[PDB]
RNA sequence: AUUAUUGCUCUUCAACGAGGAAUUCCUAGUAAGCGCAAGUCAUCAGCUUGCGUUGAUUACGUCCCUGCCCUUUGUACACACC
RNA sequence: GGUGAAAUUCUUGGAUUUAUUGAAGACUAACUACUGCGAAAGCAUUUGCCAAGGACGUUUUCAUUAAUCAAGAACGAAAGUUAGGGGAUCGAAGAUGAUCAGAUACCGUCGUAGUCUUAACCAUAAACUAUGCCGACUAGGGAUCGGGUGGUGUUUUUUUAAUGACCCACUCGGCACCUUACGAGAAAUCAAAGUCUUUGGGUUCUGGGGGGAGUAUGGUCGCAAGGCUGAAACUUAAAGGAAUUG
């Protein structure tokens, strides 16, 4: 896939991982 | 009806997309010294005689 | 010699406008654009159509009594194409060939100091 | 690899010029890269010259042709206006014709 | 089943004092009726005629003129000066590549008080024998010329209304005066007054308006 | 020899009044009209392969349509756009 | 009206067109160029004010005061965020008309945020010449920008000048192009990417097969979006560059 869509791909992914981890803070 | 007679001076070449049309310069026999280029229909060689149904008009390129 | 008025042909794409008015402009006469004389809706701007419209336009011109006219030719202009439409050339011819009179014509196409971003965005109209 | 020393077109010692909109597709494009053409053509045309002076007043008048600049987007400049395409060394020719 | 043509009144336009001919053209209004007659209704609209049609000479082919109507008497309506323009073809012509364009203007009043803004346009010219292909000015050059033209233009106006001003512009008096002061700076071909417009007119003053009529 | 191989005689006397959109072939002894020999064949040519007879009109051109070649150009294809 | 073609749409509410005149916000057309300037981002209407700069000129002044730079710091397109203003235009979103087998799109209509500005943030772009800075040396050519020098050059006439523009030759410093290549390179090409196995002028920075991955983790900056710093296990024989023929 296009580089810049792959960038936006993992950007989303990092936010959700950031999200989920906060539950356990 | 003002009939006008003109003799073919030269064969310029084929116009028209299909190409069945020829560009030709002519000289009128009545009152010579002026030449107009006309678009023909049939086959044409030099020294033919074209009857121009209208004396002053001309054309150049066809599609 | 004659009686003078203004022609003012607006020739765009997809239609063509020809309407004569009094030299002051406040009082006009006989519009009949090109979309009036045929409906294919794709043919509205055609040179053939503008001719037929220039026919009916020159008609009422004399039937009123303007015997002569000055033309101001016009395109869409503004932020638009700025180039004269197809049916403005036929129109001028067909209103000259009507036996009417012509003199001193110019271009009124609006041309900006440019501003006001053109439509279609940065990547252009793409098809 | 790099296929032009001019890169796209005509910019050295500047780094930013300002964009113009293409007269066809309305695409933005830098002015240095623009591919510009002056359009100079009569208000009248091939056929309408005779029928003009005929029914017109004045002694042959003026005949003041229209002038405007044209800017193309290189997609449109290739699709219609001056493009063709050129061989490796035909590209290097900047001669107008 | 109406046909306003069988209704509408007719008229004929009379030009101001000094150009060539005061006869201009015709117009259509309406019958003059009680409760919205033909008089106070329209009248004072404007007419744009080339002054070469007005003067008759073709060296004047450009330079359009605006004539605003003011008063009317007996199928005769007299007009006055609403402004002056240029033909698009001429300007689009005068502007050529490989050379510098210079414009300037000023807002200025007059005796009989008419406020107006006149413009000016001038292009640099090559000098005979010049080898280099462009001939551009020095931008210090440009500032000075703009100043001088501004200097010159401010003086010519405010002399005697637009009346003498009209008389001033027609045989290009200013155009040369520019050219005279200019030549000490840069060569400069063309140099016309291009546009002049009006914004604030004074009170009607029926008397002074008739000074141009006879 | 019935579902009738072919031939002959009498009788029966259909559609078809020049064929919509489309589309084939062709430049001189050619096109088209016309029959004949040979192949096949015990019998069966409305087919084909050749043959001669009668014998035109119209081009003698172009790139508009269609087909294919050629450069130029781009390519991440080389089992090569299936 | 709009398009390849159409349709949603607008039209007794006189649309589209014309005319006179007014309002609002944005932009700066043509002139505009292998032309200028700035550290870079970037900078094009006028005029006034405010401070700043390179090049040049220089028989002026100080006299090594410098080169380059981890840390640290100023500026930093577009979008985006906070709070006012502004909100003409074009227009992420959304809603529609169409096209399509489908069409969450391309084309058309409406149009929220936005686009502008003030006060604050944010620090990223193919932020590109994909090419560190200072110094030296090595080769030919005609244009052009700025400064300067040379003139019984041309043109401007007034009475010759003085000027101003222009011509020719030189010289500094510019933005670039042309031809060569001694030389260099894997080649494309390159007055540097040259003066490198005949390998050393000074100095800063980065890379060490491909994926995994700019991911995980810690720190830190941020209102947020996110920025900076930044691994491993595991997997894999290629991935990649330039050029040749198909
Ligand atoms: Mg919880
Ligand atoms: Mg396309
Ligand atoms: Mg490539
Ligand atoms: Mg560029
Ligand atoms: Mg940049
Ligand atoms: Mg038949
Ligand atoms: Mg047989
Ligand atoms: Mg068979
Ligand atoms: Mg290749
Ligand atoms: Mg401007
Ligand atoms: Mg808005
Ligand atoms: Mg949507
Ligand atoms: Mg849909
Ligand atoms: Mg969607
Ligand atoms: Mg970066
Ligand atoms: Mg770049
Ligand atoms: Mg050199
Ligand atoms: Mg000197
Ligand atoms: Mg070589
Ligand atoms: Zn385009």
């Amino acid at each position: 896939m296009r580089a810049k869509w792959r960038k936006k791909r993992t950007r989303r992914l990092k936010r959700k991982r950031r999200k989920v981890r906060a539950r356990s803070k | 009806t003002p009939v006008t007679l003109a003799k073919v001076i030269k064969v310029l070449g084929r116009t028209g997309s299909r190409g069945g049309v020829t560009q030709v310069r002519v000289e009128f026999l009545e009152d010579t010294s002026r030449t107009i280029v006309r678009n023909v229909k049939g086959p044409v060689r030099e020294n033919d005689i074209l009857v121009l149904m209208e004396s002053e008009r001309e054309a150049r390129r066809l599609r | 010699s004659q009686v003078f008025g203004v022609a003012r042909i607006y020739a765009s794409f997809n239609d063509t406008f020809v309407h004569v008015t009094d030299l002051s402009g406040k009082e006009t006469i006989a519009r009949v654009t090109g979309g009036m004389k045929v409906k294919a809706d794709r043919d509205e701007s055609s040179p053939y159509a503008a001719m037929l419209a220039a026919q009916d336009v020159a008609a009422k011109c004399k039937e009123v009594g303007i015997t002569a006219v000055h033309v101001k030719i016009r395109a869409t202009g503004g932020t638009r194409t700025k180039t004269p439409g197809p049916g403005g050339q036929a129109a001028l011819r067909a209103l000259a060939r009507s036996g009417l009179r012509i003199g001193r014509i110019e271009d009124v196409t609006p041309v900006p100091s440019d501003s006001t971003r053109k439509k279609g965005g940065r990547r252009g109209r793409r098809l | 690899p790099k296929k032009r020393a001019s890169n796209g077109r005509n910019k050295k010692g500047r780094g930013h010029v300002k964009p113009v909109r293409c007269v066809n597709c309305s695409k933005s494009i830098p002015k240095d890269k623009a591919i510009k053409r002056m359009a100079i053509r009569n208000i009248v045309e091939a056929a309408a010259v005779r029928d003009l002076s005929e029914a017109s007043v004045y002694p042959e008048y003026a005949l003041p042709k229209t002038y405007n600049k044209l800017h193309y987007c290189v997609s449109c400049a290739i699709h219609a206006r001056i493009v063709r395409v050129r061989s490796r060394e035909d590209r290097k020719n900047r001669a107008p014709p | 089943v109406v046909d306003p043509f069988t209704r509408k009144e007719w008229f004929d336009i009379k030009a101001p004092s000094t150009f060539e001919n005061r006869n201009v053209g015709k117009t259509l209004v309406n019958k003059s009726t009680g409760l919205k007659s033909a008089s106070d209704a329209l009248k004072g609209r404007v007419v744009e005629v080339c002054l070469a049609d007005l003067q008759g000479s073709e060296d004047h082919s450009f330079r359009k003129i605006k004539l605003r109507v003011d008063e009317v008497q007996g199928k005769n309506l007299l007009t006055n000066f609403h402004g002056m323009d240029f033909t698009t073809d001429k300007l689009r012509s005068m502007v050529r590549k490989w050379q510098t364009l210079i414009e300037a203007n000023v807002t200025v009043k007059t005796s009989d008080d008419y406020v107006l803004r006149i413009f000016a346009i001038a292009f640099t010219r090559k000098q005979a024998n010049q080898v280099k292909r462009h001939s551009y000015a020095q931008s210090s050059h440009i500032r000075a010329i703009r100043k001088v033209i501004s200097e010159i233009l401010t003086k010519e106006v405010q002399g005697s209304t637009l009346a003498q001003l009209t008389s001033k512009l027609i045989p290009e008096v200013i155009n040369k005066e520019i050219e005279n002061a200019t030549k000490d700076i840069f060569p400069l071909q063309n140099i016309h007054v291009r546009k002049v417009k009006l914004l604030k007119q004074p009170k009607f003053d029926v008397g002074a308006l008739m000074a141009l009529h006879g």
